[PDB]
């Protein structure tokens, strides 16, 4: 069935299943025409498909040249979704394919299913869960490698970094759910917390900054304050 | 014309023969209908006064044999039966003809709702659809199931209507996932129309014979592929010319001929709304349109 608060845990027992995020695959800025109207620039996106368990995060790059003389792109973006999706199953071995994939937009249930008829045994299920993973183009590698694309292109990231050394699963998904909540709604606030410091460093092959365990304890903290914070503001309360 | 002649009638019960029905009295001398125009397929239906609870009845062409109801003291009902004998069954029904104890089937002469229900419905389609083939006559009733309906468990018992499903492989090819699941017209023409019916008059007979069922029984296995096969049409961007304008006429009497108290349950406000407004063919149903407005404008 549907994802959600109470069946939270099941994401993290020896199962293998994706999320999969759409939110960033078709992006425009939007603009004025010479003549006054108004027209949209496609910008390079990305698929966001993540093993919740694991942190091995398929990063594939949609290059503006996949909209090219295309109609109804918002809608085609939801294909095209699935058809990568797919394609990305059907290249992983048969011991590695997921037995169910979560999509975080419930528009992309039919795509998926559509594309994925070839895997009867696949779950297709949505959530009712408020993800934050609309902020992957906060984080600076992810949105670099996104923005320098020049074709299609798959980029593999663990988007834990290390932290499986040290913590479990439920507990790294935790962390990077604070992370992404609080660069979804005070950008600027969320990245001067994770850089302030000058002394500690992201690791050429890390997406994140390298704390000690006492020192995320002090930034996951902060990320809090800023949450709250941003939700009074945003309500009057 | 033709007659099917009753032996009795000893339980009370509500009969319907086609869109037409009496009440009948417990051992009231009920004997037969008469009158009942040959070219077209009939059906005769059943209710009893006691158990409002399984509608049932038997499609049947009265030139495919002579048949007659008998009550079935073991069984429950009333039963559809072949007589062989011919002269046997004329002399049956010229003396209960001759008592005067038979209704007329009452068709108006300026009315042709029978024939518009029913125009590409065929005895002996129905037939593969209501296996049971040491009869000529086919029984349905409120209770029994569809193939489709049982995949997802007597399969004797089963309607055998041709399987409609949207995200299935038969409904999409591959590498066009997105065109096929938008636009059905691949599964509508080539698939079900040449593939499987051949020919348009074979698809609207099913659609046809659901919808009766559905509408007599109350069969709910029927209703969905009733609306599955509209749907299929209407969510296809190319349709021949000829299949929107019947498709028109075969909806408007359906949905004229529809008792209005039951439109809750027989009619699916999605399907209709889609067909009617978003689909394709949401400009190609006039008739249909302006019935389904001014009659249940409430649905939409
Ligand atoms: N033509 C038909 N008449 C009744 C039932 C089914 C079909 C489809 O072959």
């Amino acid at each position: 069935g549907a994802m959600n608060s109470s069946n939270y845990a099941e994401l993290f027992n020896n199962d293998i299943k994706l999320f999969v995020d759409d939110t960033n695959v078709y992006r425009v800025t939007v603009h004025k025409t010479f003549e006054g109207n108004v027209a949209t620039k496609a910008i390079n996106g990305c698929i966001f498909t993540l093993n919740p368990k694991t942190g091995h995060l398929f990063l594939k790059i949609i290059h503006t040249s996949v909209w090219a003389g295309q109609k109804r792109l918002s809608q085609l973006a939801k294909w095209k979704t699935a058809e990568e999706v797919s394609a990305l199953v059907r290249s992983l071995p048969k011991e590695e394919q997921p037995k169910q994939i979560i999509v975080t937009r419930k528009a992309m249930l039919d795509p998926l299913e559509v594309h994925m008829l070839d895997f009867p045994n696949i779950a297709i299920r949505p959530t009712e869960l408020r993800l934050p993973f609309s902020a992957a183009m906060s984080i600076d590698k992810l949105s670099d490698v996104v923005m320098k694309a020049t074709e299609p292109q798959m980029v593999l990231f663990n988007i834990y970094d290390d932290w499986l050394d040290r913590i479990s699963s439920y507990t790294a998904f935790s962390r990077l759910t604070l992370l992404l909540r609080a660069l979804k709604t005070n950008e600027e606030s969320a990245k001067m917390i994770l850089l302030s410091d000058p002394t500690i460093t992201i690791k050429s092959y890390h997406l994140w900054p390298s704390f000690t365990d006492e020192q995320w304890i002090t930034i996951e903290s902060q990320m809090r304050d800023l949450i709250l914070t941003e939700y009074g503001r945003k309500y009057n309360v | 014309m033709n007659t099917v002649p009753f032996t009795s009638a000893p339980i009370e019960v509500t009969i319907g023969i086609d869109q037409y029905s009496f009440n009948v009295k417990e051992n009231q001398p009920f004997h037969g209908i008469k009158d009942i125009p040959i070219g077209h397929v009939h059906v005769i239906h059943f209710q009893h006064a006691d158990n409002s609870s399984m509608r049932y009845g038997y499609w049947f062409d009265c030139r495919m044999g002579n048949f007659y109801i008998q009550y079935d003291p073991k069984d429950g009902l009333y039963k559809m039966m072949e007589e062989r004998d011919g002269a046997k069954f004329e002399n049956i029904v010229h003396n209960f003809k001759e008592r005067q104890m038979m209704v007329s089937y009452p068709k108006i002469d300026e009315d042709d709702t029978w024939y518009n229900l029913t125009e590409f419905v065929q005895m002996d389609k129905i037939r593969k659809i209501v296996r049971k083939d040491e009869n000529q006559f086919s029984y349905v009733d409120s209770s029994m199931t569809t193939v489709q309906e049982n995949e997802l468990s007597d399969p004797a018992h089963s309607l055998n209507y041709t399987v409609i499903n949207f995200k299935s492989r038969e409904a999409i090819r591959p590498g066009h996932e997105m065109e096929d699941f938008l636009d059905k017209s691949y599964y509508l023409n080539t698939v079900m129309l040449q593939g499987i019916f051949k020919n348009s008059s074979n698809y609207f007979g099913e659609l046809q014979f659901a919808f009766l069922n559905a509408m007599f029984f109350g069969n709910y296995g029927s209703s969905l592929q009733w609306h599955a096969m509209i749907e299929l049409i209407c969510s296809s961007a190319t349709v021949p010319k000829h299949m929107l304008d019947k498709l028109d006429e075969i909806l408007y009497y359906q949905i004229k001929t529809l008792p209005e108290q039951y439109s809750d349950i027989l009619l699916n406000e999605r399907v209709w709304n889609i067909c009617l407004y978003s689909s394709f063919q949401k400009n190609s149903l006039h008739n249909t349109e302006k019935i389904m407005e001014n009659k249940y404008p409430e649905l939409l």
